């Protein structure tokens, strides 16, 4: 349980090591969308956070 | 269009890139996982153009 | 006699169609030293046939 809308709960732009391989494709997907950046990729973009 | 010009479709995902000077005129709803998913949506899902 | 003009059932919206002349037939054909002999070789590369 974390906050509503207006004081929507951030993890911080800060210095730990992810994985976008199996992360991204999990098993009960309903809604997912991306703008910018097309949603089929999202592995071969990252920095430092 | 004021309203729109809501008539060329742009395409955001294949199985593998394509060689040079080919042309496809078929749309399938996508298929990206284990189970069979030709339906209407589903896990990746979605219409092609 | 060649019947079945149509030997697709159905077609849609076709994007080109082509006539020219034919190749060099020879009618009928003599029992022994059989006037004659196709060799066709077919190819493809980056769209040219
Ligand atoms: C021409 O059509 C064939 C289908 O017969 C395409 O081959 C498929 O390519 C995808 C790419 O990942 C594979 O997943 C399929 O298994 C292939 N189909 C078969 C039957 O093997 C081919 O890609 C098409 N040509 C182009 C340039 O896209
Ligand atoms: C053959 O060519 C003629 C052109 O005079 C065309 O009208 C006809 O439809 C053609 N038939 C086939 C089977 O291609």
């Amino acid at each position: 349980r974390f906050a509503s809308v207006y004081a929507w709960n951030r993890k911080r732009i800060s210095n730990c090591v992810a994985d976008y391989s199996v992360l991204y494709n999990l098993a009960p997907f309903f809604t997912f969308k991306c703008y910018g950046v097309s949603p089929t990729k999202l592995n071969d973009l990252c920095f430092t956070n | 269009k004021v309203s729109g010009n809501y008539n060329y479709l742009y395409r955001l995902f294949r199985k593998s890139n394509l060689k040079p000077f080919e042309r496809d005129i078929s749309t399938e709803i996508y298929q990206a996982g284990n189970k069979p998913c030709n339906g209407v949506a589903g896990f990746n899902c979605y219409f092609p153009l | 006699m060649e019947s079945e003009f149509r030997v697709y059932s159905s077609a849609n919206n076709c994007t080109f169609e082509y006539v020219s002349q034919p190749f060099l037939m020879d009618l009928e054909g003599k029992q022994g030293n059989f006037k004659n002999l196709r060799e066709f070789v077919f190819k493809n590369i980056d769209g040219y046939f």
